[PDB]
């Protein structure tokens, strides 16, 4: 027997985020987005450079080693299944002549994966956004690879 | 800033002019009636007076219908399974070329594109990124493409493409050497058939009915059963196409043997429909079928249904089965049922056995009292088995049965009953409301004793679920109120009291009234109870609802007041209630949002039934006719002279002669009015207030009436047309004197092209 | 701006928002939001075919320059019939000079 | 299209009413109208509609023109003493049989 | 009857119930297809008075609305013998009706 | 392709406003309005053929409208050859805008 | 989301004659991946190809894509296929073993 | 009295405010967005209706 | 008749009202002016009144809840009574939840006139 | 740091526009009847209403 | 493409009528059919580059 | 019975068909004893359609229930479900062992009294 609560079950949450049978964690902000400078991303493995992906075209990127649901299968198994998820934010800021704007940012986010992201050679903090900023280096887990991210004019 | 125009806030227009097509109306459980697909061809084996077997011929029989069957069952448990543990599946090569037709080549282009192919899906997304002026060279191939056929061809849509492409090149039909493919070409005149003029269809229809024997079977239906099969089929397209598979089938008569299942496979659905004559369609032809290819044809082959895992083939299997055994008479069919009925492997064939037995009263009626005691040998093993869903259905089988041999048959009954009345004390919601209905029907079939102990047992229990929110509950309990408490061997008070009060109180909702049966249901139930009780009572507790708002409210309040004066009459009712009756009458005719016949014989009827004793109201009934008559028209200017029309009888007897003499000028000044609908409706009042006052009474002496007259008939409107040359002629026979030579011999030659 | 401000919210806006604007601007402001304006977004050089419909269509038009549709429309005239009425005298001035007190509909309202 | 009873119908009204009263004549035959039975008649029927094959100059001089005057068939038919429709398949042909 | 060959009537046995006309074809005989002489009235078979087809128009389906006679050609060759006439088939020409009614409005 | 078409029948259909009294081609338009309103893609796959194929037509009628102060033609070509022209001039004007043919100083242009 | 006739097998018209199957395999290519290709042979079928994707999804994307493409001065003609009728027996056979092997293979019953 | 307080609750015709613990997604027949647009296209259809009574 | 056709017939019964665009103080809503209590049916056997209670909320505050859970073995039975605050957000709810879709099983919502407290 | 597994909305926050301004009108010709002037189109209102 | 140019080129190329008078109208351009427009705003455009001169 | 259009395949099967030799001696039920004689009719079958088709089964059963069954429809009647030459076969052996049991005194078939 049980008793009836109060509390949640992963029902809703279940369909409303399920893919392929493969629920994924997290959902898309409202200020998902896609930017206008096209952004490039440099793979390299120990000093051999990678081809380049071209990803200015989704608003939300999840990279993992789950080659099923993830955009990107980073293929260490120090990576967990369901890992990291680039995302295009359109943020706010002040123009310098004071009237707000707002740009589309790329923002890295972590779903609590199993080893940590590494940025710039950090870990960082897990279920939060992390801006990256022209030239910057990305590392998950161990993995022997890393990642410089540029766009056009960069 | 014109960007902002450019952002479009919140796809063609013709939806509004376009016709529908059927998958509009569907329901996911229509849903089922495309993803069933053709099969192999299935072999005959009445072939050569029962031929001995030559093996090898991939000709399905039902050894491998059977096998298949088996299998796909036992496969897709096992695929719920693996399930467990751990339509996009892939496929096979086999599954491929069980997909397509003939003449076309396999093809991976290169090891290396085909490892391209290893990449495709590999890693698509990521990939590099993706003009100018430059003149023209002149070239052909656009002119050259061709996107119709050659001929007095009609149009050839779109989507009909993938079926009608051979039409769509040309060859020479010597050079078509596979004369079968000649016949193949030819057919598909069909396309003639589907679209084009009513010329091309009539003479395409000869062709193809005549030409028949001569283009053959297999032909005919491979090239046909993909149109039915079209998700965009529309309404005429399909009725078309049902018309000629049935004059085929009319010349054809054995070769369908082979045939059938696939016929079925098409037609079943036509069985549940929401449209009434394709039911009648689909229905006929099924029967013409049955009839054209053997009963053993039929049996053996839709057997295999009957155990089909998927309901929407179970259910309308049942339907057709009910249809071929009226075809080819019970007493036949009924071992086959004898055995179905108890089957042991799995209790949806059983539940579908006794599906069809239902199907079978319900369709043939008193064809089935002969066979009323094999019947329910037949089902009634299923009214005590510990399933549930078979021991609801096998109550709404009995309940059918009986609704059929009304009085008759209830010996056959007698060995039920117990089972009946023992299941219904302890069963609870569903089965519940089964079983009632099942002893509603019985008891008016038993005998006075019986039936008045038995019936005062039952309405125990119909008193506790009037209260009850269940849809089939209420509907249920309707029907049987209206048997039993409606029955010869009942007693007033016993109904007025215990009855009355609740039945009122629930069962009057405008929730009702918004549905379409329970409209009729409720009517008729009210209409029972007044026959059983008298008037008086039952008029007093609704009268007021006539002045409620909601309109179908009124419009069902009064349809019954009326029905049921049709029958009791106005004997009964004192002063002040015909007062009320009078009022909301008036009351409810002061709107009519809708044109509705319904209020108005109800007013016509509520009156020839009070006969004189309404006088008092003449003039507010004139009052409101006049008000009405000039207000702001379409509907209440006519409205108001058919009320005319109807009442004309009482508004005479009763000696209005200043009203009467109004009704007649005032509409005689009417008769120009320029709109037809109304117009007529005045000639119609004006023929019925002189079917009553006599020729020579008319305030609109006939003489001036006439010439009046004369120039209404070029009206070209059906309406005016009929309504005026009815009346001309009821003069021109009657009264007839009062006018002249010249009068009639225009008439004569204004008449002369009325015939049009 | 307002477009801007209903992003900053993420909430849509409503008809409030636009109750002043509603008919004003060139464009007229409410032609964003006809039934048709998506059809009426793919048609291009309307004026010019309007300017070129005298050499088809035979009777003389005077609103050659403008459309109804992607244009608006550009003049609104409720008030001058009112105001008229009232330098006229009011309803009642008015019914004076015609047979309305003949008929005696016992009041005007009813006037269709 | 036309059939051969209209057609006949054709020749005997105009032969008798003269090139100028349309009206008269196409309220004559039924589903027909005065402009097609205009048209018809100097497209084909009247006799001055020369009805043989091309000689191999008048194709000299069809080609050369369509080529001088492109598409313009009915300032070229003339030219040529054939209707609009016998240029412009007969020139059709000659291309296909060419390509 | 006598205009639409692909018509079929009951032929069971007559019974006691009295056949009914629609307004729409009432004046009629049902077989001689003719307007005129009434003489003798219609009986149907107990099958084709069953059920809700109690008052029917035996030709056009509808509601009864008055009886249904008799010509006296057929009463004198007495074609009146046959059992019911009730027809048991539809037929093309309502179908096709109501389906290019319901195509057009 | 719908989307033009239905701004070129809308455009056609305009004309006969007042539908009083009616002529013969004229409701012979009417009708052929009608008919492509029904069956959209057969109205463009006619379209289409004759674009591909006819390069010989029928004979337009033209007649003068009279200003008093200077006549102006008025043409009028058949039916169906109207229709195909209607589209094709959508379609033309819809590209034309779209690719920025006409630049900015060929002024009947349709914001102002 | 999908309308439910859309199906991994197009129905491809106005084909230019003897294209490389390269060429083609790219053409479709570009849009996922194919689980097989057929050409038309005879002169009726010669220019008409029934392709399959190996995904709804890809398959859809496509139809709706690449629909009207012009390939060699001409346009390409693009459709779903009504795969509503079959050729063939199932095989009672190899399907029975295949599925004996399922059974016993993971020890189901 | 916790209220909600997340983007955007769907206009009512009586336009209540989503409850305390609302999970925060629309799952809704729809009906609503229906009955209000038919409910302006009405109107709509009024004005037009009435534009050719006057004619 | 299996409870998909009951879902089918209030929906029916909505649109008739408003195919005949009828009045709301007659529309049929309007005889349970005296009710909060509405019946949910055909929910999963999964849901629990954290999900319920979330989910519909989306038309006002509840003020109770009783799911009817087979008190042997606990289990949902798949039906639930909710009373929420003001008679016209049940009204709302009828109109928009009859028909939804929760994890496959399309689940049925009516007024309740009688609710009786267990 | 951000609360996931929540049910997603799918929204966007680009502005959107509540149904009550659409289909505010409808129709696809000019109003003017093709210059037609026997016609009587000055207003758009009944006096009353 | 040359087939629309075609199409446009022949159509203007008609006969012209009036109660009893012909011709074949091969010189001019008719103003009267449906894209009478967008050739006179090319063949503006075009003189227009004549009078500015592609420089300016 | 309604129509004279459609041939009734009755008379016509019976016409055209094939039949076995020995199905002309009439028998009666009654004279039979048959619980003994089904699980031969069941293996039988069983065998022949290589599965259990209990439909099949219990139709031969209430096929052979009448007083006086016909040997000849039951013959067609399952024509469908065997092979239709299967069909003539089973025919051509079991009719002889009804002759065989309502021969007997018991009602018991000879082959089933040495078995
Ligand atoms: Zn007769
Ligand atoms: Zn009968
Ligand atoms: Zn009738």
């Amino acid at each position: 027997k049980e008793k009836p609560s109060f509390e949640l079950s992963g029902a809703l949450l279940e369909d409303t985020n399920t893919f392929r049978g493969v629920v994924i964690k997290y959902s898309e902000p409202p200020e998902a987005r896609i930017p206008k400078k096209r952004w490039r991303l440099y793979p390299f493995k120990n000093d051999e450079v990678l081809p380049v992906m071209y990803i200015h075209r989704q608003s939300a990127y999840l990279l993992g080693r789950h080659r099923r649901i993830a955009d990107i299968p980073i293929d260490h198994p120090s990576c967990s299944k369901q890992h990291a998820v680039f995302q295009y934010r359109l943020v706010e800021y002040t123009r310098a002549d004071g009237t707000v704007g707002r740009r589309v940012k790329p923002y890295i986010i972590d779903l609590g994966s199993g080893n940590g992201t590494f940025l710039n050679n950090k870990r960082i903090e897990p279920q939060r956004y992390y801006e990256l900023k022209e030239k910057d280096v990305l590392k998950f887990g161990f993995s022997s690879r890393e990642y410089v991210l540029l766009h056009e004019s960069s | 800033p014109v960007a902002l125009l450019n952002d479009i806030p919140q796809y063609d227009p013709f939806a509004e002019h376009r016709p529908p097509k059927i998958a509009d109306r569907e329901d996911e459980y229509k849903k089922h009636r495309r993803t069933m697909i053709i099969s192999p061809e299935r072999l005959d084996p009445f072939a050569d007076g029962g031929k001995t077997p030559d093996p090898k011929m991939n000709a399905r029989t039902y050894m491998d219908v059977m096998r298949e069957q088996h299998l796909t069952k036992e496969e897709r448990e096992i695929r719920q399974q693996l399930a467990e543990k751990a339509r996009n599946r892939p496929l096979s090569d086999e599954e491929l070329d069980a997909m397509f037709p003939e003449g076309y080549k396999v093809l991976p282009p290169p090891a290396g594109y085909v490892p391209i192919r290893t990449p495709a899906r590999k890693l698509t997304a990521t990939p590099t990124p993706l003009t100018g002026f430059h003149m023209q060279t002149e070239d052909r191939t656009m002119k050259s493409v061709n996107d119709q056929p050659s001929g007095n061809l009609p149009f050839l849509k779109p989507d009909d493409i993938q079926y009608f492409d051979k039409l769509l090149v040309d060859v020479d039909e010597s050079t078509l050497s596979p004369e079968e493919q000649k016949e193949r070409k030819i057919m598909k005149l069909l396309l003639k058939i589907k679209n084009g003029t009513p010329p091309m269809r009539k003479a395409a229809l000869r062709q193809i009915t005549d030409k028949a024997r001569e283009f053959g079977a297999g032909p005919l239906f491979n090239q046909i059963l993909p149109l039915l099969m079209s998700p965009t089929l529309e309404d005429q397209e399909r009725h078309l196409l049902v018309k000629v598979i049935d004059r085929i089938l009319y010349k054809l008569d054995d070769l369908v043997r082979p045939y059938v299942h696939k016929i079925l496979v098409v037609i079943e659905p036509l069985l549940i429909d929401e449209d009434y004559y394709a039911r009648v369609e689909g229905r006929e032809i099924i029967s013409n079928l049955a009839k054209a290819a053997g009963l053993a044809t039929m049996i053996s082959t839709m057997r295999p249904d009957i155990d089909n895992m998927d309901e929407y083939v179970r259910n309308t299997t049942a339907r057709a089965f009910a249809v071929v055994a009226s075809a080819l008479g019970i007493p036949s069919l009924l071992p086959f049922l004898k055995a179905v009925c108890k089957s042991k492997k799995s209790w949806q064939a059983r539940h579908t056995g006794i599906k069809i037995v239902q199907q079978i009263a319900i369709l043939m009626g008193c064809a089935i009292l002969p066979h009323l005691r094999s019947l329910v040998e037949i089902i009634e093993h299923g009214l005590v088995d510990e399933q549930q869903k078979v021991r609801t259905i096998s109550a709404l089988a009995i309940a059918a049965l009986a609704e059929a041999a009304t009085p008759y048959g209830i010996e056959s009954f007698d060995s039920v009953l117990k089972p009946l009345w023992k299941g219904i004390r302890q069963h609870r919601g569903k089965g519940l409301a089964a079983f009632l209905k099942a002893i509603g029907y019985l008891i008016p079939l038993m005998d006075a004793e019986y039936a008045n102990y038995y019936t005062r047992e039952v309405m125990l229990i119909l008193i506790r679920e009037f209260q009850s929110p269940d849809e089939e509950m209420k509907k249920i309990v309707l029907k049987v109120v209206k048997q039993c408490c409606g029955t010869d061997g009942v007693e007033a008070n016993y109904i007025k009291t215990e009855i009355l009060p609740p039945f009122f109180k629930h069962f009057w909702q405008h929730r009702m009234a918004l549905d379409r049966r329970n409209y009729r249901q409720l009517v008729d139930t009210t209409v029972e109870l007044a026959n059983k009780v008298g008037a008086a009572e039952i008029i007093s507790r609704i009268v007021d609802d006539l002045k409620d708002e909601a309109e179908q409210y009124r419009k069902m309040v009064m349809e019954t007041i009326e029905k049921i004066m049709g029958n009791l009459g106005a004997a009964d009712i004192d002063h002040k209630l015909e007062e009320q009756l009078i009022d909301g009458i008036l009351y409810a005719f002061q709107e009519q949002t809708t044109e509705d016949s319904v209020m108005l014989n109800g007013f016509g009827t509520v009156v020839n039934a009070l006969g004189k004793r309404v006088k008092p109201y003449l003039p507010q009934i004139c009052g409101t006719v006049l008000w009405r008559l000039n207000n702001k028209s379409a509907k209440v200017r006519q409205q108001a002279a058919d009320l005319i029309s109807r009442t004309a009888v009482v508004m005479k007897t009763c000696q209005e002669e200043k009203l009467m003499g109004h009704l007649g000028v005032v509409l005689y000044e009417y008769l120009g009015e320029e709109y037809p609908e109304v117009l007529g409706s005045i000639l119609g009042a004006l023929k019925a207030i002189v079917n009553v006052i006599g020729m020579h009474k008319m305030t609109p002496p006939i003489k001036d009436l006439l010439p009046r007259l004369t120039p209404i008939l070029k009206n070209r409107h059906e309406k005016v047309q009929e309504n005026c040359i009815d009346l001309v002629g009821r003069i021109a026979d009657r009264g007839a004197e009062y006018v002249s030579a010249r009068e009639w011999m225009r008439i004569c030659f204004e008449l002369l092209e009325l015939l049009k | 701006l307002k477009r801007q401000e209903a992003i900053a919210q993420n909430r849509r806006l409503t008809l409030e928002d636009l109750e002043d604007s509603w008919d004003r601007g060139i464009p007229r402001i409410n032609t964003l939001f006809q039934k048709d304006r998506h059809t009426l977004a793919y048609d291009k050089g309307w004026r010019v075919r309007t300017d070129f419909k005298q050499y088809q269509v035979l009777k003389q038009n005077p609103f050659w320059w403008t459309h109804q549709r992607h244009d608006g429309k550009l003049w609104n005239l409720n008030n001058y019939r009112t105001d008229m009425i009232q330098a006229l005298g009011g309803v009642e001035g008015i019914l004076e000079h015609t047979l309305f007190k003949g008929t005696y509909f016992p009041t005007w309202e009813g006037l269709f | 299209v036309w059939r051969n009873t209209e057609d006949e119908i054709l020749k005997a009204a105009v032969m008798k009413y003269g090139k100028n009263q349309w009206s008269r004549i196409a309220s004559l035959l039924h589903r027909k109208s005065a402009k097609q039975c205009k048209a018809r008649w100097y497209e084909w029927l009247d006799p001055s509609i020369k009805k043989t094959e091309w000689s191999r100059e008048e194709e000299e001089k069809l080609l050369h023109l369509a080529k001088l005057m492109p598409t313009q068939w009915r300032t070229i038919a003339p030219i040529i003493g054939r209707t609009a429709a016998q240029c412009l398949e007969h020139y059709e042909f000659l291309l296909d049989k060419a390509a | 009857a006598k205009h639409h060959p692909d018509l079929i009537f009951c032929r069971k046995q007559a019974g006691v119930a009295i056949g009914r006309l629609c307004e729409k074809c009432d004046g009629k005989c049902v077989i001689c297809d003719s307007y005129v002489r009434p003489c003798t009235l219609v009986r149907i078979c107990d099958e084709c008075n069953y059920g809700s087809y109690q008052g029917r128009c035996v030709i056009c389906g509808g509601p009864g609305v008055s009886d249904a006679y008799y010509c006296k050609e057929c009463t004198i060759q007495e074609k009146d013998r046959d059992g019911c006439p009730k027809i048991v088939n539809l037929g093309s020409s309502k179908t096709d009706l109501f389906y290019e009614r319901k195509k057009y409005g | 392709d719908t989307k033009l078409l239905i701004l070129a029948l809308e455009r056609l259909k305009e004309a006969y406003s007042v539908k009083s009294r009616l002529n013969q081609s004229q409701r012979e338009e009417l009708g052929l309005i009608e008919q492509a309103y029904d069956n959209p893609h057969e109205a463009l796959s006619r379209i289409k053929r004759h674009l591909l194929t006819q390069r010989a037509f029928k004979e337009v009628g033209i007649e003068f409208m009279d200003l008093y102060s200077h006549l102006v033609p008025v043409y009028d070509v058949e039916p169906l050859e109207k229709i195909t022209d209607a589209y094709l001039d959508q379609y033309l004007w819809y590209e034309a805008d779209k690719r920025r043919l006409f630049p900015p100083w060929i002024k009947p242009a349709d914001t102002e | 989301r999908l309308p439910p006739e859309v199906n991994r097998i197009l129905y491809i018209r106005n084909l230019p004659y003897k294209i490389t199957a390269e060429e083609m395999y790219d053409i479709f290519g570009k849009y996922g991946p194919i689980r097989q290709i057929r050409v038309g042979n005879t002169p009726e079928t010669r220019g008409t190809a029934y392709v399959v994707y190996e995904d709804i999804f890809d398959a859809k994307n496509a139809c709706d894509h690449l629909s009207g493409f012009n390939v060699c001065n001409r346009y390409l003609v693009v459709l779903y296929y009504n795969a509503n009728r079959a050729f063939q027996k199932m095989d009672t056979k190899k399907k029975e073993e295949q599925l004996k092997l399922l059974k016993e293979k993971y020890g189901i019953n | 009295r916790p209220r909600y307080s997340g983007p955007a609750p769907p206009p009512n015709r009586f336009n209540i405010w989503p409850g305390y613990r609302w999970d925060g997604v629309d799952r809704s027949n729809g009906f609503e967005q229906k009955r209000f647009a038919r409910l302006a296209s009405k109107k709509a259809v009024e004005e037009l209706a009435y534009k050719w009574s006057v004619e | 008749m299996n409870p998909l056709t009951k879902v089918k017939l209030i929906n029916e019964l909505n649109e008739r009202e408003v195919q005949l665009g009828v009045a709301d103080k007659v529309s049929w809503h309007s005889e349970y002016k005296d009710s909060a209590w509405i019946f949910l049916g055909g929910l999963p056997y999964e849901l629990t009144e954290g999900d319920i209670i979330c989910v519909f909320s989306q038309y006002g505050e509840i003020v109770n809840i009783n799911l009817v859970r087979d008190k042997k073995t606990g289990k949902s039975k798949g039906f639930c009574f909710l009373c929420y605050e003001d008679q016209r957000s049940t009204i709302l709810a009828v109109d928009n939840f009859n028909g939804i879709k929760i994890k496959g099983r399309t689940i049925r919502v009516d007024h309740v006139s009688n609710y009786r407290a267990p | 740091v951000i609360a996931l597994g929540v049910p997603n909305p799918r929204t966007s926050n680009e502005v959107q526009y509540d149904q009550r301004l659409f289909n505010q009108s409808k129709g696809m010709d000019s109003g003017f009847a093709g210059g037609e002037d026997e016609i009587y189109n000055v207003y758009d209102q009944a006096w009353r209403g | 493409d040359h087939n629309i140019a075609d199409y446009m080129t022949a159509k203007n190329n008609v006969v012209i009528n009036y109660k009893d008078m012909n011709h074949t109208n091969s010189y001019g351009i008719i103003r009267g059919l449906q894209f009478a427009s967008f050739i006179v705003q090319y063949y503006g455009l075009v003189m227009d580059l004549l009078v500015l001169g592609l420089h300016r | 019975e309604q129509d004279n259009r459609f041939s009734n395949k009755q008379k016509k099967l019976l016409k055209q068909l094939k039949f076995a030799e020995c199905l002309e001696k009439k028998v009666d039920m009654s004279k039979v004893n048959l619980e003994v004689i089904k699980p031969w009719i069941t293996k039988r079958v069983t065998e022949i359609l290589g599965f259990e088709d209990d439909v099949v089964i219990e139709f031969i059963f209430n096929q052979l229930e009448v007083k006086n069954p016909d040997s000849k429809m039951m013959q067609i009647n399952l024509t469908g479900f065997l092979n239709g030459k299967n069909a003539r076969e089973f025919m051509g052996e079991l009719w002889p062992l009804l002759l065989s049991a309502q021969e007997n005194i018991a009602g018991i078939p000879s082959a089933f009294l040495e078995l």
